[PDB]
């Protein structure tokens, strides 16, 4: 809870910035990335706190910087299947990734933006289907003819027009 | 929630001018607020204890002008503990004496600064499992020479200091000054107040400081801006306990 | 009445919320692998938690589709906004504009905040800004898209519009039928009971009356805000739950901290999983409280929609005769506009105004029989006995085709003699 | 099904507790000791069910909401006709049969579905004379050559008279009035 000066003999690494490590901070142990912070610790103070208790910042003691602490794992994602015994490759759409051109499980071969997120094992085709899964912000996917999932833009309906006239009635 | 001054509350102004001088022993219950508005370097420290004789022993944390000593040591006071300028003129004897170290190192001289007051330093004591917490805030804070004896607006956060092992029971606590040349001392004064278990709310700033924090359970809106977690309230109807 | 007012005022629905999902495991746990084990004996509670939140997210998606997607016949906007007189180009969009949404609309999607995609950088760069969504989603707390983008909820609504102005009531029920604007119109007169040369007769005013209160529906949403708080109360909800689940993490829950890093750091693996166990049953029924507070909202939202469906079937597509379900006044129209997480109804009715006292009769004895009118009033203006229709003072010759014989005249109650003439 | 079949899978939660079996509390501990476990499966047991009824109220609200409507399905598209749109089935509601199915009613709307449409030019009125025609019932068509008058919802042709329309004000004031002849018997 505060700064020490008593501590067991464990080590003392070097600063590992910008990457997913298992820090030890005056016996603060915890997973994160540790990163360079714009906060001015007020040297009584060795940890901070977010608007949970999780420790988000802390005072590197050896040279006295205060460094951010952020976790590593983030974003959501989903997959996209057609029905087991219809087929067995997936689509999986990384919502918080902006793959246009990763943290992505797999590269794959096929990848767009689709507004709901980085969608990864579905072509996108042009034509405009009703929607069979729903991927949201207007995408659909199916399985579609060799079998494959294609993504696409879901169809409002049929494009119809009135003849409007000021002097003419459909009975 | 914590030990805390209430706002507004009923806190003793000490006085001293050339003709009177007040150092009276005030009741340490539950930890005390202590700020002194001076020009100079006069309040020098304090006495903690029970009965500040030589049957029990005390605490003397003050200034020597150079460095911030503590000595927890059983004293047998002079009538009027003072500083005769630079001479300690505090006690006759000290025996039996368990603590006695240096805090910091602060120069403060004895020497008299003619003018109005300049800044006010704000302490916080408190005992807390058998150890004297000490909070300490310094701000300027012009004051004249008369018409007016308040306290300055705002909040301002005191820091925790020290934590010093005193390891012992206190209920009454004693300012000494410096005499100047042996006479009624020069223009200064102290403010003592009394903490209570109070809840509170603060607010930091994006840079981490604490500024306009509000005493909850003082007024039902208040308690109400402890309940939001807010200190802007719109308007309306609000339950409160 | 000797005169009306056409009146348009606006009706706010929400229709849908927010769509969310929770990763419980990053919820309860940060990223300790010893919290991620002992959760194991909690896993069915929180599949039934996301089972739930699952519902909730595809009901919101049929809550917007049953509500904008009753026609599946996507009219095209016409050229011309101007259907007799009567400007439509406030609720259709304007080719002009980048935005396929009408001015109504951009109004009405500009006075709701939307504070709920992201990615990890930008998070990463930005944590001096101490953004909420990050904090949100650090935890584990998603919002999904809709399926319906708000361009195609703008397409639906100016689908509605224009197929309304083009054919009128005739597309809900088959296929769609042209017919002039002025002709609809005098038949949505009849449908309240003015007889239709009222309209055509003030065609003009009736088209300016219909233009200047659109005007004033546009004016009232560049100036006051208040109008749209059910949809601002709707984000609002969806915020203040998530932040107050992000808050509730701090709650020791009887624990020695609520940290579980600092209990990890500071007990031993036989010590360290009593305090665990008790952050995970209380992150647990917070999870579990947050949840139930958001099917009691998804009933309330889905009873909303269902409302907004059943107005778009009964204002938009046709005229109804229920008081007061389209608007104050006698209904005429109805037009859609598309708004965040709910709809906008602009409904026009017929407000009749300006009346003017008039001695009356329940029947006329002009004989030894009784008259009695059959569409309307007896009225006497002082000297002479006239019929008019209840809705507008339109005074009429009594004559044999405007009255019915029914009995004598020694029966009914304030009988007046008059003459009925007979062509 | 789910939920009662959910309630019976959560009986496996330790909750805390060394087992999820209270046999296995009571075989290996005393009962000073095998207190707090049998408590912590208890509470955790108690939360479940207080989860599942919960849920069931949220359910029987729903529920209630659908009842109520098939309710009023069944007054005013059953033992009545209804003008207002949708509300019983896509089209001119005739009327509805209900049949009994598990758990809810299945309505079956009968609905009259206007097809078949022809093109005419029409006329909000006729100016037959000084004054201005209007129809009762209707509206004006022309098959190229002659103005008939006819209802709306099927075409069928008449010709145009005085009992057909009614007469209100004259000719130069309606908007795309067109002249013909209006019969009188
Ligand atoms: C007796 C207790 C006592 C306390 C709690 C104390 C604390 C204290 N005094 C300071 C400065 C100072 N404060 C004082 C004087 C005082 N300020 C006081 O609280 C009192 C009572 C005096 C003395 C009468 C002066 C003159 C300085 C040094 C300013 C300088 O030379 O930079 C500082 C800041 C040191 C720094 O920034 O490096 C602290 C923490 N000083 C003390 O003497
Ligand atoms: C703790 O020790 C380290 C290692 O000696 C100190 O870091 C050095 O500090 C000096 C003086 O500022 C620099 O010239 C060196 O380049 C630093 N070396 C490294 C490897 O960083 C550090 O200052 C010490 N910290 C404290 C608080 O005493
Ligand atoms: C992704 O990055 C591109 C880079 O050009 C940017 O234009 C776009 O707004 C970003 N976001 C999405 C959701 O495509
Ligand atoms: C699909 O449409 C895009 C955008 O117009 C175009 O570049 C691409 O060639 C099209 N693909 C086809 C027609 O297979
Ligand atoms: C203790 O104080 C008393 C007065 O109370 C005094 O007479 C005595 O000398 C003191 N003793 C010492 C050792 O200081
Ligand atoms: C404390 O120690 C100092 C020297 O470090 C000494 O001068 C002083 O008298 C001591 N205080 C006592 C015994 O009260
Ligand atoms: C924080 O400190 C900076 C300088 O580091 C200053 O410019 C800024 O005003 C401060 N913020 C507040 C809210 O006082
Ligand atoms: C009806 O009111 C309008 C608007 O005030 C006015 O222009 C018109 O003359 C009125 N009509 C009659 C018949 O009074
Ligand atoms: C409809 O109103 C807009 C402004 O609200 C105006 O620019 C436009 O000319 C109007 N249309 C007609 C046909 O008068
Ligand atoms: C009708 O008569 C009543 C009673 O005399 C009077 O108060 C009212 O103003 C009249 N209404 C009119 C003239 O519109
Ligand atoms: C009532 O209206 C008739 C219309 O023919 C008129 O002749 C008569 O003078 C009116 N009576 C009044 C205004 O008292
Ligand atoms: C109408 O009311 C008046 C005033 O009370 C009364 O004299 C008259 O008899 C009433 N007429 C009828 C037909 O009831
Ligand atoms: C009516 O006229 C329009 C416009 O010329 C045309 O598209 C349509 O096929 C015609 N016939 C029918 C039966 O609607
Ligand atoms: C219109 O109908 C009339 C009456 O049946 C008929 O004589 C005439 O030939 C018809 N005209 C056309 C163009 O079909
Ligand atoms: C109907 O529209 C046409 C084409 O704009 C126009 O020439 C004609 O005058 C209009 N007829 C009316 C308004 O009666």
């Amino acid at each position: 809870n505060a700064p020490a000066t008593v501590c067991g003999p464990k080590q003392s690494t070097e600063l590992i910035k910008n990457k997913c490590v298992n820090f030890n901070f005056n016996g603060l142990t915890g997973t994160g990335v540790l990163t360079d912070s714009n906060k001015k610790f007020q040297s009584f103070q060795q940890f901070g706190r977010d608007v949970s208790d999780f420790t988000d910042s802390v005072k590197d003691p050896k040279t006295l910087e205060v460094l951010d602490i952020t976790p590593c794992s983030y974003g959501g994602v989903s997959v996209i299947t057609p029905g087991t015994n219809a087929s067995t490759q997936v689509a999986v759409l990384y919502q918080d990734v902006n793959c246009t051109d990763w943290r992505v499980y797999s590269t794959g071969t096929n990848m767009f933006q689709t507004q709901a997120g980085c969608l990864i094992g579905a072509e996108h085709v042009n034509n405009s289907y009703d929607c069979d899964i729903p991927i949201g912000a207007g995408i659909c996917a199916t399985y579609h003819t060799n079998k494959r999932i294609v993504a696409y833009v879901m169809s409002l309906g049929a494009e119809n027009s009135v003849a409007y006239s000021n002097n003419t009635i459909a009975i | 929630e914590g030990f805390f001054l209430p706002f507004d509350s009923n806190v003793t102004w000490y006085s001293f001018w050339n003709q009177k001088y007040s150092v009276a022993t005030s009741p340490f219950g539950d930890g005390v607020y202590f700020s002194t508005i001076d020009k100079s370097n006069v309040v020098r420290g304090w006495v903690f204890g029970t009965t500040l004789d030589n049957d029990t022993q005390s605490v003397l944390l003050y200034n020597d002008g150079t460095h911030v000593r503590v000595e927890v040591c059983t004293f047998h006071f002079c009538p009027t503990p003072v500083f005769s300028a630079s001479s300690p003129h505090l006690y006759s004897s000290a025996f039996n004496c368990t603590l006695n170290y240096t805090l910091a190192s602060v120069r403060a001289d004895f020497t008299e600064v003619d003018g109005s007051f300049k800044t006010i330093r704000e302490f916080v004591f408190k005992l807390q499992d058998g150890s004297l917490n000490v909070y300490y805030a310094s701000t300027s804070y012009v004051l004249a020479i008369g018409a007016t004896s308040q306290l300055p607006s705002g909040v301002t956060p005191l820091v925790p200091l020290w934590k010093i092992p005193i390891g012992l029971n206190i209920t009454n606590f004693k300012t000494l000054v410096y005499l100047r040349s042996d006479n009624t001392p020069l223009q200064a004064a102290y403010v003592v107040g009394h903490l209570k278990r109070r809840t509170m709310m603060f607010k930091y700033d994006e840079n981490g400081t604490i500024v306009d924090a509000i005493d909850c359970a003082l007024d039902p809106l208040s308690e109400t801006k402890c309940t939001l977690r807010s200190f802007i309230v719109e308007k309306g109807i609000y339950q409160t306990s | 009445p000797t005169n009306f007012t056409i009146s348009v005022t606006t009706e706010v629905m929400p229709v849908s919320m927010t769509k969310t999902s929770v990763d419980c495991t990053m919820y309860i746990c940060g990223d300790s692998v010893e919290c991620s084990t002992l959760l194991l004996q909690y896993g069915s509670f929180c599949t039934q938690l996301n089972r739930a939140l699952t519902g909730i997210a595809v009901e919101q998606d049929k809550n917007t589709q049953e509500v904008f997607a009753q026609v599946k016949q996507i009219y095209k906007t016409p050229d011309i906004k101007d259907f007799g007189g009567f400007n439509f180009s406030q609720i259709l969009p304007d080719p002009s504009k980048p935005s396929k949404r009408s001015f109504i609309e951009d109004l009405l999607f500009n006075k709701v905040t939307l504070a709920d995609v992201k990615q990890y950088g930008d998070c990463l760069g930005d944590i001096q800004a101490r953004d909420l969504i990050c904090a949100q989603k650090f935890n584990g707390l998603t919002v999904l898209p809709p399926l319906l983008t708000d361009e195609m909820i703008a397409a639906y609504t100016a689908a509605l519009i224009s197929g309304t102005a083009t054919a009128g009531w005739t597309f809900g029920a088959g296929a769609a039928l042209q017919i002039p604007f002025a002709m609809q119109m005098a038949y949505r007169f009849n449908g309240i009971g003015v007889t239709q040369n009222v309209l055509y007769e003030n065609q003009k005013l009736i088209a300016n009356q219909f233009n200047s209160a659109i005007g004033k529906i546009q004016e009232s949403l560049t100036s006051t805000a208040s109008a749209l708080g059910k949809l601002q109360d709707v984000v609002n909800q969806n915020a203040q739950a998530l932040n107050t689940l992000v808050k509730q993490l701090s709650s020791n829950f009887g624990a020695i901290s609520s940290v579980l890093n600092d209990i990890i750091s500071r007990l031993d693996k036989v010590e360290a999983e009593v305090q665990i166990d008790r952050l995970i049953t209380g992150r647990l029924q917070s999870l579990q409280t947050y949840v139930t507070q958001q099917l009691i909202r998804a009933a309330e939202i889905r009873a909303s929609a269902n409302l907004a469906a059943t107005k778009m079937s009964e204002c938009v597509l046709g005229q109804s005769k229920r008081v007061d379900f389209c608007g104050k006044g006698y209904h005429l129209m109805s037009f859609p506009q598309a708004a965040p997480h709910g709809v906008v109804f602009l409904h026009v009715t017929y407000i009749p105004s300006q009346e003017r006292n008039f001695t009356t009769a329940p029947a006329i004895c002009h004989e030894g029989k009784a008259h009695f009118p059959r569409e309307g009033v007896f009225v006497s203006n002082g000297t002479h006995w006239f019929i008019t229709q209840r809705n507008f003072y339109e005074p009429q010759i009594i004559t044999t085709d405007n009255t019915f014989v029914s009995g004598t005249c020694d029966v009914v109650i304030g009988i007046v003699n008059n003459t009925v003439y007979d062509p």
